[PDB]
């Protein structure tokens, strides 16, 4: 069976990147004002160093990744002025003029589905601005460029030009574009409509983080008011009520209760961080291969024959739109897997042999596009008699008439 | 997390107050003087604020450029061709181990004691 | 080094030294504070595992990316892009660091460019010419057909082209004159 039609299709994924950058005083946590409080706490010594020498482990990975799931470019390129992409009408997804932030309306759609004791939270050192500047220069880079400004200098091609490159990396043929150019482009610009759609009806994988790193502080919260088997939870009661010569094991066994829920929170968060690692690494080969290159990597780059992919940016992620090719309709036909001709068996150079029953043709393998059977078609390296299911027939030779 | 209105009342010597001071959404800086112009971060601070030295030689805070800026010279009949190549060598470094250390928790805990030991049967398979 | 610093520490015992204690006071004192170190002791030494596990864990996939590294770039040439290093990618040699490996990425880089003029295909006798591999430029004169990556200009014969359909589709195209190499010799 050879298909004799096409779909592109757009899909979407979606991917988290940071967590949000914590810090805690281990002294303000512990103790209130109390001084005693603190006086204790100097005979375990160390420990309110090392949560520190762990906490600020995480957050310097915290910019590292976001460091380096964008900044593959240095050099920010400005659209075009003229919106000339050959039936293309990407206003979607380029930045506008208008908006307070120039985020994209794509952007804009999805930002707005995403929702003290020594507990500090420190700001990240992008902005939301520079990110969405970022992202505005890779696809002005893909537009204009192709891959070549992933390698290099920029290249400037037209567009409906560097499509044809991009289909000829699945093994369709230019003509198949060239002839269709119109067709294709109403495809691709109706697929975006039903991601408007789609993302104005579901961002689960970056909605939970902002769940659980919210949850967990509550966890540490609510875990200040045990008592830990102690006579009450307000030092001031415990000072008061009873003599320091005793009211110091008191102070003692609510320290060492109130430690034990600290030493707990920062593993749980380094856990998460080794996660959160593992996907920003593959965010970023993802940007690298599917965006700045196209991929054989089967099903690497959403579902389908890759083509193209497209970046935006998004609260603590980010998620990519990927372009695919779809065969589709198809026809039965008969095969064989040589022609014999002047006793000499002949294969085809590179399409494959199909028949109507009524004539034979080569065709390429994916899409459907009978010609006639020429010695320039074909190669030939033998009897007919060695192989398998070859079939009898005839070759035609351009170079007959040529006698003349 | 101070206004910096507020940061005189918990003083270094000089830096009390009537100095430079500048007022950023990651904090209160002093000490360093903002300047307009914009160039690669030296040292992050945060929000989009970097610091560096700078020759006078004084320390100065700025926005962080995103790098240079140029147009792609876009038309729909037109194209760059390269004319000639360089080759290029880059090293990229990989860590591919750590110690190997080992530890005996038995003399660690209690040195040459055997009363030490004879406690910490107590608490079972924690030193295996 | 902050293992050992712990040692000092006395985590409200007498004394950070076992043997002050061990000597000073008879057991059924000493064992209600000995009892304590070992405590305070476990604790420090619970936790410093804890942290070589993840070291380990994320060292290892490290090491993971490495040997993915040299499958792919070392014996052999592979055309994911930015894998093996910025550019196009050539070749790749391995030398050794203590605990670690550093690679020398070979790799090539096109430099110089100049405009040209192009159209997606040629129309000759009422019938499209589309190249093979190249890409047709114009000098604004002439008409020729190029390799993309490398300026390197070849006439317009009827053995870079080939043919499919009528000029009426390409929304592009520029009348042109293709050439046979043939005419003369096949007299
Ligand atoms: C292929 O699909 C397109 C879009 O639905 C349609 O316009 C065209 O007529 C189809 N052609 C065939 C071969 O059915
Ligand atoms: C195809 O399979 C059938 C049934 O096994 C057999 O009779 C026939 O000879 C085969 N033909 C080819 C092309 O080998
Ligand atoms: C092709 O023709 C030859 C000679 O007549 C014959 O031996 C052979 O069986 C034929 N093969 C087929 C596939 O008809
Ligand atoms: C600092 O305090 C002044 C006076 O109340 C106020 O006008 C200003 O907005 C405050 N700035 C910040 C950063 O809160
Ligand atoms: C480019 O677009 C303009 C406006 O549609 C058109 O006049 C011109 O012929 C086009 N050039 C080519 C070669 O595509
Ligand atoms: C290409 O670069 C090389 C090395 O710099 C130089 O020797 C040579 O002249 C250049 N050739 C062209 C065509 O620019
Ligand atoms: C284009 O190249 C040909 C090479 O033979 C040359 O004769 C012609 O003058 C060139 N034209 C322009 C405008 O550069
Ligand atoms: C090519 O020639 C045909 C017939 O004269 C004409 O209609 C068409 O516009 C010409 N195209 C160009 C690009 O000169």
């Amino acid at each position: 069976a050879i298909p004799t039609n096409f779909t592109i299709s757009v899909t979407t994924e979606i991917l988290p990147v940071s967590m949000t950058k914590t810090s805690v005083d281990c002294t303000m946590y512990i103790c209130g004002d109390s001084t005693e409080c603190s006086n204790l706490l100097l005979q375990y010594g160390s420990f309110c160093t090392q949560l520190n020498r762990a906490l600020t482990g995480i957050a310097v990975e915290q910019d590292k990744n976001t460091q380096e799931v964008f900044a593959q470019v240095k050099q920010i390129y400005k659209t075009p002025p003229i919106k000339d992409f050959g039936g293309f009408n990407f206003s979607q997804i380029l930045p506008d003029p208008s908006k307070p932030s120039k985020r994209s309306f794509i952007e804009d759609l999805l930002f707005n589905k995403v929702t003290f004791n020594g507990l500090t939270v420190l700001p990240p050192l992008l902005t939301d601005e520079m990110i969405a500047q970022y992202t505005s220069a890779l696809l002005a880079g893909t537009i204009t460029s192709g891959w070549t400004f992933g390698a290099g200098a920029a290249l400037q091609i037209p567009f409906a030009m560097q499509m044809a490159y991009r289909f000829n990396g699945i093994g369709v043929t230019q003509n198949v574009l060239y002839e269709n150019q119109k067709l294709i482009a109403n495809q691709f610009n109706s697929a975006i409509g039903k991601i408007q759609d789609s993302l104005s009806s579901a961002l689960g994988k970056l909605q939970d983080v902002v769940n659980q790193n919210a949850q967990a502080l509550n966890t540490l919260v609510k875990q200040l008011s045990s008592n830990f088997g102690a006579i009450s939870s307000v030092l001031n009661d415990i000072l008061s009520r009873l003599d320091p010569p005793e009211a110091e094991v008191q102070i003692d066994r609510l320290i060492t209760g109130r430690l034990q829920s600290l030493q707990t929170y920062v593993t749980q968060q380094l856990i998460r961080a080794a996660e959160i690692r593992a996907s920003a690494n593959l965010a970023a080969t993802k940007m690298s291969e599917c965006v700045l290159g196209q991929s054989k990597r089967v099903d690497f780059c959403g579902k389908g024959y890759h083509l193209m992919s497209f970046p935006q940016s998004a609260p603590h992620g980010v998620v990519f739109l990927h372009v695919t090719y779809v065969p589709a309709q198809e026809k039965n036909f008969t095969t064989a897997p040589a022609i014999c001709h002047d006793g000499k068996a002949h294969f085809p150079r590179e399409g494959v042999f199909v028949s109507n029953g009524t004539h034979w043709f080569v065709t390429q393998r994916n899409f459907y596009e009978p010609q006639i059977i020429t010695t320039d078609n074909t190669f030939v390296s033998g009897n007919c008699d060695v192989v398998i299911g070859i079939v009898n027939n005839t070759v035609y030779d351009p170079l007959q008439p040529e006698l003349d | 997390d101070v206004n910096c209105t507020e940061v005189p009342v918990a003083i270094w010597r000089v830096y009390s107050t009537g100095s430079n001071v500048f007022q950023t959404r990651a904090g209160c800086l002093i000490g360093a003087e903002h300047v307009n112009n914009s160039y690669e971060c030296d040292i992050p601070i945060g929000a989009g604020i970097c610091a560096s030295y700078q020759t006078s030689q004084s320390i100065i805070a700025y926005t962080m450029s995103l790098g240079a800026e140029n147009s792609v010279a876009y038309s729909n009949n037109s194209i760059a061709i390269p004319t000639n190549f360089t080759i290029s060598v880059t090293t990229e470094i990989l860590p591919v181990s750590m110690t190997k250390t080992s530890v005996d928790c038995t003399m660690y805990i209690c040195g040459d004691s055997t009363e030490c030991s004879n406690l910490l049967l107590q608490y079972g398979s924690f030193c295996t």
